[PDB]
RNA sequence: ACCUCGGAGCAGAACCCAACCUCCGAGCAGUACAUGCUAAGACUUCACCAGUCAAAGCGAACCUCAAUUGAUCCA
RNA sequence: AGAGUGUAGCUUAAAAGCACCCAACUUACACUUAGGAGAUUCAAUUGACGCUCUGA
């Protein structure tokens, strides 16, 4: 099963995106997008909103 | 390491080998179809 | 000024006009088959049997340039007209002939096994070091 | 209902019960090779093309290549794949054997017959070697359909056509800024006698290529007629106007077309002083437009429309206040 | 014991016959499997749908069949056909009916 | 017993077609983190709601999947 | 003695395309990449050098 986390720019942007994961898997960081950065920057996951 | 006169060598190996036996697969399907 | 009388709109009959301007079609579609027409000119390069042929073909059919390994011209200077110092040569030939006849820019549609291929990877850098980019500029909209 | 077909269905001869008998395409590029030329091969139904559609050289020949064969350096370098070959040579005897036909070929895709003689072709049999002089040092030469700036096209060129009675022209094709069926004049040297060019008649003097600003790219052509017997010939851009076509038409029997040349140019700030100083004009600056954009029937209620549905449709951004 | 099959109808097909004008963006034929493949000036949504890339008229072809060599299902039915068998497919095509544009006389510098 | 969604026949060929008719399935999973932003033109499950495809452009690089879901209010 | 006559294996190809072989990948084949040899029988459409058939 998967987990809906919502990962958090880390460019001090309060900029948030939801993705998945599984709920046994580490917590997860990614390079996204933050448009209000126009720029890839790291995203961390911060909290599960749902486990779906 | 290898040298470029034995190198030479082996590729005219190679092309005669090929000459040999394409002569040799030639009489053998003419003795075939024969 | 009877030398100032100037039709409203021009009439360039050129068929390359648009194609040079960056502003003709290029068929787009296509998605399903291979290999694609989304092009102005292609480098077409057939290995024959025996000889190898390098085309430069517009979106139309019309074989703009031709180098053949066939042609007296270039076969009385190569030892074998079937190995990658024959595609070598017959690409620097072709890379000549295209900036002669204005061709600046074509899209090369290789197989994957033809892209792996040393002799096409020489062709492609015997046109490159010519001054041909294998790579058209996009339409413009 | 089920209509016959009209002629052979594709992959009917070959059908046949013998398919673990019969040979497969082992191979992508053996079932392409099939497949274009069956595509090259005209059908009875709606295909794509239809809408958008001696003895002694073989001898020498032989002894050459047995020649190449038997120089060991060069199967070497075969082998090692590392061999050249002289380019400048290739193109040397390119001109001498098959240079013509390829250079019909050009001229034939860059629509010069279609345009020059109405469809009729001839083969440029006599290599014509034109260059416009750049400096005093260096000159840019014309082959087929290459690109030469009206900045170096400037001065007359310097042609160079090996042969033992000639008439050059330089006509360009699409320049005309008032006819879309006529040509431009550049200079036009009749009865030259033989290699030498100077010694030609000087029917109409020499002016520049002067493609007008954002008016695309147009091609310049130089014409070489063989004049069978000597013959006589009949700044201001209405007399300037020709038509090779009826030209020709008018000295067909006495001309054969045995050389041909081309060059495409784009505007340049020399074309701007052509216009101004040679020509006595304002020089026409000419710009691509696009249709306008497709939009469908507005309608009083764009159902499921989104709101930008309005702006499609109004002309004016700025505000407008009606009576108030 | 039999639940199910209330599904509607996709009304999928054709949506512009030959000879239709077409204007660029429409929808030619949407199709659940490959039925028309794209011809020229033709375009492939997500789900098979052909639009119309170019203004134009649309007309239905016959055309040799070659897929693109990493296709590996139609290139091992290609290595299984035998020698002399071309593969045809019905091909939808937009015939581009206006010029891309007009060189105009703008400014008499 | 069933109630929503999808595929195949009935419904052979543009579309659409009932049944407490015949059969299969779904209420995910996987990969990615530009799976970003915008925007012509179209499709549309016979209404609406909803659902689809997408040129060009900006910004970049150089989604698979038939269904795989649920409005408003309110939290 | 008479007839058909005649491009490397095949070509209502005109010095070409398919064929064909080994080297590597394959158990192997196949694919692919690298290479390999190859012919218009001889003299002026005609005659005579080679093959097939009809006889002794
Ligand atoms: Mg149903
Ligand atoms: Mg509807």
């Amino acid at each position: 099963k998967n987990i809906l986390v919502r990962m958090v720019s880390e460019a001090g942007t309060g900029f948030c995106f939801n993705t998945k994961r599984n709920r046994l898997r580490e917590k997860l960081t990614l390079l996204h997008y933050d448009p209000v950065v126009k720029q890839r920057v790291l995203f961390v996951e911060k909290k599960k909103i749902r486990s779906l | 390491e290898l040298t470029f006169e034995e190198t030479e060598r082996r590729a005219l190996l190679l092309k005669k080998w090929s000459l040999y036996k394409q002569q040799e697969r030639k009489m053998e399907r003419d003795t075939i179809r024969a | 000024v009877e030398n100032e009388a100037v039709a409203p709109e021009f009439t360039n009959r050129n068929p390359r006009n648009l194609e040079l301007l960056s502003v003709a079609r290029k068929e787009r579609g296509w998605r399903t088959v291979f290999p694609s027409r989304e092009f102005w000119h292609r480098l077409r390069v057939i290995r024959t049997q025996h000889h190898v042929e390098a085309l430069v073909e517009h979106q139309n059919g019309k074989v703009v340039v031709s180098a053949s390994t066939r042609e007296w011209a270039i076969k009385k200077h190569l030892y074998s007209t079937r190995n990658v110092v024959a595609c070598e040569s017959i690409g620097r030939v072709l890379a000549q002939r295209c900036l002669e006849a204005g061709i600046n820019f074509m899209v090369y549609q290789p197989t994957p096994w033809e892209a792996a291929s040393d002799s096409m990877k020489r062709l492609q850098s015997a046109m490159t070091e010519g001054g041909v980019v294998l790579r058209e500029p996009q339409r413009i909209y | 209902r089920r209509t016959p077909p009209l002629g052979p269905m594709p992959n009917s001869d070959i059908d046949l019960s013998n398919l673990e008998r019969l040979e497969k395409y082992r191979s992508f590029d053996r079932y392409r090779r099939r497949a274009e030329q069956e595509a090259q091969a005209p059908h009875w139904w709606r295909t794509y093309r239809e809408y958008f559609g001696r003895t002694q050289q073989l001898l020498e020949r032989k002894q050459a290549i047995q020649e190449l064969r038997a120089n060991v350096e060069e199967e070497r370098a075969a082998r090692l794949r590392t061999a050249s070959v002289p380019l400048d040579a290739v193109r040397a005897e390119w001109e001498r054997t098959c240079g013509p036909y390829h250079k019909q070929r050009l001229a034939e895709y860059y629509g010069l017959y279609r345009d020059l003689f109405h469809g009729a072709t001839f083969v440029p049999r006599v290599p014509l070697h034109v260059a416009y002089a750049v400096g005093e040092d260096d000159l840019m030469p014309v082959y087929c359909g290459n690109e030469v700036t009206p900045t170096e096209a400037a001065q007359a060129p310097e042609v160079t056509y090996e042969a033992e009675l000639w008439t050059l022209l330089l006509t360009s094709l699409d320049g005309h800024l008032l006819e879309p069926d006529a040509e431009y004049l550049h200079w036009l040297l009749t009865n030259i006698p033989g290699n030498r060019v100077a010694e030609g008649q000087v029917t109409c003097p020499y002016l520049p290529p002067f493609p007008a600003r954002g008016s695309g790219i147009h091609r310049l052509a130089f014409l070489l007629f063989k004049q069978d017997q000597p013959i006589d010939f009949s700044y201001q851009l209405a007399q300037r106007t020709f038509r090779t076509f009826d030209f020709y038409k008018k000295h067909q029997e006495t001309m054969t077309p045995a050389g041909l040349s081309f060059f495409q140019c784009r505007w340049d700030d020399s074309v701007t002083y052509i216009f101004h100083q040679l020509l006595d004009m304002r020089e026409p600056v000419f710009e691509f437009v696009r249709p306008p954009p497709y939009h469908p029937k507005q309608k009083r209620f764009p159902h499921r429309q989104p709101l930008r549905y309005l702006d499609r449709y109004r002309d004016s951004h700025e505000p407008t206040y009606g009576i108030y | 014991k039999n639940l199910g099959g209330k599904s509607s109808g996709r009304r999928q097909g054709i949506k512009k016959m030959e000879g239709h004008y077409v204007h660029a963006g429409n929808i030619i034929a949407t199709q659940r499997h490959f039925r028309w493949h794209p011809g020229a000036h033709v375009g492939v949504g997500k789900n098979k749908c052909l639009y119309a890339l170019e203004e134009g008229i649309v007309r239905y072809t016959k055309e040799v069949y070659v897929p693109h060599p990493r296709n590996t299902e139609a290139v091992d039915l290609i290595t299984r056909l035998p020698k002399g068998a071309v593969l045809y497919k019905t091909f939808v095509h937009v015939v581009p009916a206006k010029p891309e544009g007009t060189f105009k006389l703008v400014a008499m510098l």
